[PDB]
């Protein structure tokens, strides 16, 4: 299923070769029928989440083809997961309409700090995947004030929610040095350069002291800003080495080199992707098995789900999805093989 | 006529040098400015407080110096302490995130002084206004 | 003339309800109560659904005894997140 999701993402990413919708829809029909003979769509859709997380970047898709394939999938799949993918699409659309509304508001009531372009793309928490609690990297003054005015606007209109700005994902550009070259940075690099600006001769510990830079994912970015840069060579460090522990002093240099005015460091995205639950899962499996054999209480279709979670003392341990999958796979032979048309007799209390 | 502290602060905020010892220098200023006089002491303290609030000043140095300034606040008389508390709170409310570590302690001390003077309504509204759960 | 000027920023937010839940709408008591029936006679937990509708376990159980829909949204109720 990971391979099928990879193939689907690869085909939909580049629609130039075979822009006709007929060949694409026949490929999708083949994929759908192949998935039909298979089961366990949970890993399939979490892989969808992984590929669409790393949609968050530039679209580079066809959109309407995704809508058609998700509609044809929902026709034969049902709800919940199909509804949350519909939530993905609805969230993206409502985000772009809210962005249009905010732009209209800025045009109507002029704000000087709105001169910088804002492309807020707020998401939802109940449907989108979660990565972690995210760090608290410092924001430069002007972007901080722009996000503050956006927060003030969003707290108006419809209330009852807040915005916890993240820093893992994001795309930004910066004008640098001499002809003015436009560089592409992704959040953390922007703050690093902003700190570099106000004073030269900045060392790594000084940067780490007041930027709240991450620890584990810092490794990918640290070895991406140097140690294998392309011919653009925007920035280099004087302690040229494969590893830089604590006191590698960084220096700002012109390094005009390439004449291109849209030098981008997006290539780091092409290389950063590379590279005890035992007791908990044993306890969960044992609890589910003892619940499924022991209960045997009078149920029709749902009160068994109530009593099984009643028996446990602590919650989030039941996880009704496991009960659902257990009772679904429990129909293989006589026990719990009752008639779907009338789900009345369920061995009653035996 | 108490322009000595004012000129010292002015010389410090125009200091181009950002060496590590500067913070220590500021501490020296504190140990020469905690004790002085009456109303002009309040003037020096308010000039000090509005000196840290500038975004040009280093955030970590300003924050640590703000904690050092705050530790001596309870010894001040009630009225001056309340004035400085409200001044700090109104200076912090634009940039809440930059000083969202000691605002809780300042509000706690303010609420303690209110509850020790029977004025519970102001402490109640202050502790309503603190963004504890909403903060990341 | 600042050394670097920000021109674009694609921020990513994550909206969540300011109040997750404060009341079980079968007994008018908050979710950490005993659902009145357990308060009088003394275990008691909360239950959730796909619509993210927190209720007392006993309240939703006695509702499901004779009914099959969520009390608030009046659609098919099924258990999720215990
Ligand atoms: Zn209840
Ligand atoms: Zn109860
Ligand atoms: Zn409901």
């Amino acid at each position: 299923p990971e391979y099928l999701s990879l193939f689907i993402d690869d085909k939909l990413k580049k629609g130039v070769k075979g822009l006709t919708e007929q060949e694409v829809e026949t490929i999708l029909d083949k994929a759908m029928v192949l998935f039909r003979f298979m089961q366990e769509k949970d890993v399939f859709e979490r892989y969808y989440k992984q590929h669409l997380a790393r949609l968050l970047t530039n679209k580079s898709v066809s959109d309407d083809s995704e809508k058609n394939m998700i509609s044809k999938l929902k026709t034969e799949c049902g709800c919940q997961f199909t509804s949350k993918l519909e939530g993905m699409f609805r969230d993206m659309s409502i985000s772009n309409t809210t962005m249009d509304e905010f732009r209209q508001h800025l045009q109507a009531t002029g704000v000087s700090l709105g001169g910088v372009d804002l492309t807020v793309r707020v998401l939802t928490t109940g449907y989108w995947p979660t990565q972690s609690a995210t760090p608290k990297c410092n924001i430069p003054p002007a972007p901080r004030h722009a996000f503050e005015i956006f927060r003030r606007f969003y707290l108006a209109k419809h209330s009852g929610r807040q915005l916890t700005l993240q820093h893992h994902m994001g795309s930004a550009d910066l004008n640098a040095t001499t002809r003015k070259h436009i560089l592409q940075v992704s959040t953390f690099q922007m703050t690093i350069l902003m700190l570099f600006n106000n004073r030269e001769k900045y060392t790594f510990e000084e940067i780490q002291q007041e930027t709240d830079i991450p620890e584990r994912e810092l490794v990918r970015a640290l070895q991406s800003l140097a140690c294998g840069k392309p011919t653009q060579r925007v920035l280099t460090k004087e302690p040229k080495s494969k590893e830089i522990e604590n006191g590698h002093i960084f220096t700002v240099n012109d390094q005009f080199t390439s004449k291109l005015h849209r030098v981008k460091i997006q290539t780091v995205a092409a290389k950063q992707g590379e590279s005890k639950v035992d007791d908990d899962r044993k306890h969960e499996i044992e609890a589910a098995i003892v619940r499924i054999m022991k209960s045997r209480k009078k149920m029709q279709h749902n009160v068994l789900v109530a009593e099984v979670t009643q028996q446990l003392k602590a919650r989030f341990l039941p996880s009704p999805v496991v009960i659902k999958k257990r009772i679904e796979g429990l129909i293989e032979r006589e026990y719990l093989a009752r008639t779907p048309e009338d789900r009345k007799v369920y061995t009653y209390v035996a | 006529m108490a322009a000595a502290v004012r000129q010292d602060l002015a010389q410090l905020m125009n200091s181009s040098g950002s060496h590590k010892d500067l913070a220590g220098k500021y501490r020296q200023i504190l140990e020469k400015a905690i004790q002085l006089s009456g109303a002009e002491q309040l003037e020096a303290l308010k000039a000090f407080v509005e000196a840290m609030v500038n975004e040009n000043v280093s955030l970590v140095i300003s924050r640590q110096l703000l904690t050092d300034f705050c530790t001596h606040l309870p010894n001040l008389p009630d009225s001056t302490a309340k004035e400085i508390y409200h001044f700090t709170l109104e200076k912090i409310q634009p940039r809440v995130i930059s000083f969202e570590e000691q605002v809780a302690s300042i509000r706690q001390h303010l609420a303690s002084i209110y509850e020790k003077e029977e004025d519970w309504r102001n402490a109640a509204q202050v502790l309503v206004g603190i963004p504890l759960e909403t903060g990341q | 003339k600042k050394r670097f000027e920000v021109k674009k920023w694609n921020a990513v937010a994550l909206w969540a309800w300011d109040i997750v839940v404060d009341n079980c709408a079968i007994c008018r008591n908050h979710i950490m109560d005993l659902c009145i029936e357990c308060q009088a006679n003394q275990e008691c937990t909360v239950a959730w659904g796909v619509c993210n509708h927190a209720f007392h376990f006993h309240c939703i159980s006695r509702w499901l005894k004779t009914r099959q829909v969520c009390p608030l949204d009046n659609r098919e109720w099924e258990f999720q997140k215990y």
